[PDB]
């Protein structure tokens, strides 16, 4: 089923140019509807975090120019969409959000030797207005220690 | 004294007269003949007063504590069968002639007549009292079988016209019911 | 300390206890559940989780949500021979209170009649005294909901919010906190409160088919016992 | 000790010895498993034959109390047929009041009162039986009831009482419940009593099938026995 | 029952009575409780107290009236008191369907007593583990009685019992004298109850049922926080 | 051990033993031997006496014309489970005019005996019978017990020493179809003699015989009427 998955990822990093931006936003309620069920052999979390990580290299990639605020709208408009939807857990503990927080830290550390202070600090402020009241558990918290030592 | 009970292919009909009397004088003029046991089960009570009074209220207590153990709405035959074991175990002790008459979700609609020996039987039309002898060859040509809820009604208004007119005994107002699966629609006509 | 046969029968210590009626109190432990109950501005809540253990056992003639009366039900703890027996008296007994008098029953004469039989069974010393506890709910005339708790030993009072069951040291301390900072309480402020008390005292926050809830109100007196799907929408609902 | 005599006392941590102590007295008796299919109840029981020590046909613990409802008792025999006797005797009386035929929710209910009124008193015992009701009819379907000696009586798919219990059940639940005939249950039935109980300790068993439901037409009678005999033709052919 | 009906209370090697003994060891370790008789009206004040918020004050009485001029306190546990209430209520009915008349007070305290003591000797029961305060204003002087699960009557002028109730009875040794008002009783006796309290001694915390010659009365808890206004 | 005084007293492993008690009570008794076929009922028991000059005591006892007994424990309890058992057959004869079938006659016993196994003060019937009867559907052999279980046999033996009757039984069961009433009765008398000592036997004075039959009323022969029966005999071999 994840061949489905894979498949739409492999559909989306072609066609991120080609195809315009807002068919990602029309294929975001399949994969969260993907994410939420979870099977035993099928899907599986591992495989769940690495499509979310293939979104977020071609949300990142799109918004690698001095249009930013697409990723950062659209990723609070998926974890909104995602809270309204489950019930209180989103739907696991670490790889939807700890990898993804390690990936964009990651894209901020590497853009901050070429991009100018605006649209990381902008990246900065609105993923510390989300691990002010979101995710502010452990499992983990270096992924946020070296947020505020690169915020810093 | 005049009751009626008519089924049909919903629920049934029931109705009284409402003239009590003490031997030649009216201790009251309206008189709720018809006693609700259950929600969906009448009975019409006939012959004496304090009797029929008694029976029905041990009735209502004992179906009562039985549908609420069994957590189901009852039958209305195992309401007719209650009214047969009290009255003939005391049939040298009561003059009650009662009819039951009410909805079933299981069986639709059913009339039973429990007279003063204290037998039970089915009947499609069933007519019971003091007044009822005088209206037994118009109940017999002019039922028809099939009749719709509205012809119930105007077949039970006009039998128990007749009888309040020529007995002495009945008269009063009429108290009609008809109880089906919907509700219990009650009405106090004349004419 | 133990004179004559006072850890026996029911008969008084020298230090002025007796200890049949204390053991049958932690009889309901050996149950192994907790019920919540909650009276509202106006409705009265019951909540209780069920455990099943076994798949071939179905999940019908389980739910120890049972129907007094058109009007009252209750729920019942400890363990479950003794618990049916109450319930009959308690049938038993309403249906009297129409036969004889004529009206309904207030929910409130109800407890005095049971806690005056569990009086004669700590009473007289020839038989058992039923481990077993009981709540009842019901809306009354003029005084609007009711939330009562009858006792093997044979006392009653009225509440606001009071669990039973296995955990109330931690559910009643933690009912005390939402009461005495005076809040609101509507409809579902009742009915969210009555499942966090019990979600975060057992700790498990868990799907909804494990709990029932009998809720009774004002507008609707009759004893209604909810349908597992409006339970799951008002678990979503106070889930943000 | 000093606490277990009367089923009247509690113990200090508040059990009942008595009740405690009858319970695994059943536990010590030979298997009787009970399931329902889609249109009926079937049920089985593994009687043993020491060498000869009866006829073919003695000591039947499938009793026949109304005319669509059935026992699969075991443990002490002798209460067996005491239970016998009063539940025949309960469906009678329901038929004289009323009229229709008792349902079976009601005859547990009456039977597990009278089980647990011998769980008070220092008069009497606890009795050492656990038994099966199986019933069917057209406008309730099937249902399926077990009984403890405590008195604590509820529905079951499929359960099993004697030394194998936990041991039968195992396999029962691997079967499915709706998707079944009875007919095909039968043979289901006898592959689990030929699977448990090896015969180290007893070599020669009985097999006593019943069965009610739809092609019985509510009646419950024995299957028939000598007729068709696919059963254990069925059953030994699981050697490997 | 079987026909055991064998007494088990039976006289100690010393002489002595166990089990009334240990019933008044019950009595000793209750709620406290207090009344005054002052020459127009007995005052009954008891000490009810709430393990948590979340108990209701308007459901279990403590002052339980009688015919319509005589109450009915006690000191020791609950579930018993309730019994020889509902006892007590019927054995003044047939006074009044005989004698067509009020029963006077010390009428009951007659009867009441012989209930409880004829409760003690006979098989198979424990004693009562209450103790009470009966009053009452008939014929113009006003009574106040006390019993025991003996089953032995009293009369009081000013009495105490429950908790630490040789504290309050050497108290109002010293506060009670030949005679006061009704008012000056009930200011003595939230006085002496204010002995063994607590901190918080609000409308909820007592509980006052007096019996005026006019008749009993229970206090509502409107006029009780209003008394308790520079109280004691 | 405190545990075994009362009936009502259950065990912390699960059986009661005032009924344990009571299946060695049976076993004091002496030996009676119950056995059956297409057409006959035959029982046999095993008299014993006092003293030289005293009687034997009587083991079969009549109680219709189609049903008789043995006995293995008490006498009171004999007795008084013979005078019920006399009074239930005359009631279905007054009431239906039928005579009572074997097997629904046991489950009143089975019944009757069941209520002083359970309620206090009360002993259990310290006694086992092997009834004999016969009916609408052949004959029967019932054994019960102290325990209320009664058992639909073919053929049993209860008392003293029963253990080697039993053992003869078993490899001369399948004999027991084809046989009328001289070979029927001639192999229950050498069941009982596997329960004696080497030194003496049945003497005309110490054995009776009850059968009943088809076209025949139960009878109980003793004394007179065995030795035309013991004839045809051996001596038990060294």
């Amino acid at each position: 089923m994840a061949d489905g998955g894979s498949e739409r990822a492999d559909g989306r990093i072609v066609k991120m140019e080609v195809d315009y931006s807002a068919t990602v936003d029309q294929r975001l309620p399949e994969c969260a509807k993907l994410a939420k069920e979870g099977r035993l052999q099928e899907v599986i979390e591992t495989l769940l975090s690495l499509e979310k990580q293939t979104r977020t290299a071609s949300d990142m990639v799109s918004t690698s120019r001095i249009l930013v605020a697409v990723v950062k709208m659209c990723y609070e408009a998926k974890e909104w969409d995602l809270l309204n939807e489950n019930i209180m857990l989103l739907s696991k503990r670490r790889s939807q959000l700890k990898q993804a927080v390690a990936k964009m830290v990651q894209q901020c550390c590497t853009y901050v030797e070429e991009i100018t202070d605006l649209p990381i600090k902008l990246r900065l402020i609105d993923t510390l207005r989300m691990v002010t009241e979101g995710k502010i558990y452990v499992e983990i918290e270096r992924a946020r220690l070296t947020k505020t030592l690169a915020t810093i | 004294t005049t009751i009626m009970a008519v089924q049909f292919d919903g629920g049934v009909v029931l109705g009284a007269d409402s003239r009590t009397t003490t031997g030649s004088y009216i201790a009251n003029r309206v008189t709720d003949k018809l006693t609700p046991i259950h929600d969906r089960i009448f009975c019409c009570r006939s012959g004496s007063a304090a009797d029929t009074q008694a029976v029905a209220d041990a009735v209502t207590y004992q179906l009562g504590f039985h549908s609420i153990e069994l957590n189901e709405p009852p039958l209305v035959h195992t309401a007719a069968s209650l009214f047969k074991e009290m009255c003939y175990r005391y049939r040298e002790d009561l003059m009650a002639g009662i009819i039951i008459a009410g909805w079933d979700p299981q069986e639709g609609g059913q009339v039973y007549s429990v007279p003063m020996g204290g037998m039970m039987v089915r009947q499609s039309f069933a007519i019971g009292g003091s007044g009822s002898s005088y209206i037994y060859g118009y109940v017999d040509a002019t039922y028809r079988e099939g009749m719709t809820k509205e012809e119930c009604l105007q077949f039970t208004a006009n039998a128990l016209a007749l009888a309040m007119e020529r007995d002495g005994s009945s008269g009063g107002v009429i108290r009609l019911a008809a109880i089906a699966e919907s509700g219990v629609e009650r009405q106090v006509l004349l004419g | 300390s133990s004179a004559g046969f006072d850890r026996h029968i029911t008969i008084f210590s020298p230090e002025g206890r007796l200890y049949q009626v204390e053991y049958a109190f932690k009889a309901i432990n050996q149950g192994g559940l907790t019920s919540v109950a909650v009276r509202g501005k106006d409705c009265a809540v019951i909540v209780t989780q069920k455990k099943v253990p076994d798949k071939l056992l179905d999940s019908s003639t389980v739910t120890h949500l049972f129907k007094i009366t058109e009007n009252i039900g209750c729920v019942m703890t400890g363990m479950t021979a003794d618990s049916r027996s109450q319930v009959q008296r308690a049938r038993y007994e309403a249906a009297n209170w129409k036969y004889k008098y004529g009206y309904e029953i207030p929910v409130d004469m109800l407890c005095k009649r049971i806690a005056d039989i569990s009086q004669v069974y700590t009473q007289n010393a020839e038989m058992r005294p039923l481990g077993c506890c009981m709540i009842l709910i019901g809306i009354d005339e003029e005084q609007g909901p009711q939330v009562y708790k009858c006792d093997p030993a044979g006392y009653y009072c009225g509440f606001k919010a009071t669990a039973a069951g296995v955990k109330q040291t931690e559910s009643t301390s933690f009912l005390e906190k939402k009461v005495k900072k005076k809040f609101d309480w509507t409809f579902e402020q009742t009915v969210e409160t009555a499942i966090t008390c019990l979600s975060t005292v057992l700790s498990i926050d868990f799907k909804p088919s494990e709990i029932e809830v009998g809720v009774v109100t004002v507008e609707n007196p009759k004893f209604r016992i909810l349908t597992e799907a409006e339970i799951d929408a008002h678990l979503v609902a106070l889930a943000e | 000790t000093g606490y277990d005599l009367s089923a009247s006392t509690f113990s200090p941590d508040g059990r009942v010895f008595q009740v405690e102590y009858a319970m695994k007295a059943v536990e010590n008796s030979s298997t009787a498993i009970g399931i329902r299919c889609k249109d009926g109840v079937v049920f089985g029981v593994e009687k043993l034959v020491l060498s000869k020590l009866y006829e073919e046909g003695s000591n039947k613990r499938l009793f026949n109390v109304d005319r669509h409802v059935g026992m699969a008792v075991a443990g002490l025999l002798a209460d067996a047929r005491s239970l016998a006797d009063i539940a025949r005797e309960e469906a009678s009386n329901f038929r004289s009041n009323f009229g229709y035929n008792i349902p079976l929710k009601h005859l547990a209910d009456r039977v597990a009162m009278y089980v647990h009124a011998y769980t008070l008193y220092s008069a009497v015992r606890p009795f050492g039986c656990s038994f099966m009701l199986g019933s069917y009819s057209v406008n309730d379907g099937a249902q399926l009831y077990m009984i403890d000696p405590s008195g604590v009586s509820y529905g079951y798919w499929g359960c099993a009482i004697g030394k194998a219990r936990q041991a039968a059940k195992t396999e029962i639940e691997k079967l499915q419940m709706k998707e079944m005939t009875c007919r095909d249950i039968v043979k289901e039935v006898a592959k689990i009593i030929y699977i448990v109980h090896d015969e180290v300790k007893d070599k020669a068993f009985e097999l006593e099938l019943s069965w009610v439901g739809e092609l019985t037409n509510g009646r419950h009678e024995i299957v028939p026995k000598d007729i068709r005999e696919e059963a254990e033709k069925y059953a030994k052919e699981s050697l490997k | 029952e079987r026909g055991y009906s064998f007494s088990l209370t039976t006289f100690s090697p010393s002489g002595k009575l166990v089990q009334i003994e240990y019933a008044l060891a019950a009595v000793a370790g209750g709620a406290p409780s207090v009344g005054i008789k002052a020459a127009n009206g007995v005052v009954l004040a008891t000490e009810k107290k709430q393990k948590s918020i979340l108990y209701d004050e308007r459901s279990v009485h403590k002052v339980e009236p009688i015919t319509k001029h005589i109450g009915l306190v006690y000191s020791g546990m609950g579930p018993d008191y309730r019994v020889l209430v509902h006892r007590a209520r019927k054995l003044a009915q047939q006074y009044y369907l005989v004698y067509q008349e009020p029963i006077p007070t010390a009428q009951l305290v007659q009867r009441v007593a012989s209930v409880m003591q004829e409760y003690t000797q006979s098989g198979g029961v424990r004693p009562f583990g209450v103790s009470l305060l009966i009053c009452g204003w008939n014929e113009g002087r006003p009574y106040l009685f006390q019993s025991d699960p003996s089953g032995a009557y009293f009369a009081w002028k000013a009495t105490a019992m429950g908790k630490n109730y040789v504290n309050g009875k050497t108290f109002l040794e010293k506060r009670y004298n030949e005679d006061l008002e009704l008012e000056d009783a009930i200011h003595t006796a939230i006085l002496t109850l204010k002995e063994s309290f607590e901190g918080q001694m609000t409308e909820d915390n007592i509980e006052v049922g007096i019996c005026n010659e006019a008749g009993f009365r229970r206090l509502t808890p409107t006029e009780v926080k209003d008394y308790l206004a520079a109280i004691a | 051990n405190q545990y075994d005084n009362d009936v009502t007293v259950w065990s912390p492993q699960g059986r009661i033993h005032q009924i344990e008690y009571a299946m060695e009570a049976v076993k004091q008794g002496s030996a009676t031997v119950g056995l059956k076929s297409k057409t006959h009922a035959v029982l046999v028991a095993l008299k014993r006496a006092q003293s030289e000059l005293a009687a034997h005591q009587k083991k079969i006892l009549h109680v219709d014309n189609h049903i008789g007994i043995s006995i293995a424990g008490l006498t009171a309890d004999a007795r008084l489970l013979c005078n019920f058992m006399r009074q239930e057959c005359l009631d279905s004869r007054f009431v239906f005019d039928r005579p009572l079938p074997v097997s629904r006659l046991v489950s009143l016993i089975g019944s009757k005996t069941q209520i002083p196994t359970q309620r206090y003060g009360r002993r259990p019937y310290g006694v086992g019978l092997l009834i004999a009867g016969y009916d609408d559907m052949g004959p029967h052999i019932f054994q019960t017990c102290p325990s209320a279980n009664y058992f639909d046999c073919r053929a049993m033996s209860i008392g003293a020493r029963s253990q080697s009757a039993r053992t003869y039984l078993e490899r001369h069961m399948s004999e027991f179809m084809e046989c009328n009433l001289n070979e029927l009765v001639k192999h229950g008398l050498r069941a009982l003699r596997e329960t004696l000592p080497a030194e003496q036997d049945l003497t005309t004075k110490n054995v009776s015989i009850g059968i009943v039959g088809k076209d025949l009323e139960f009878t109980i022969y003793d004394d007179d009427d065995v030795s035309p029966f013991l004839e045809g005999l051996e001596e038990r071999p060294q």
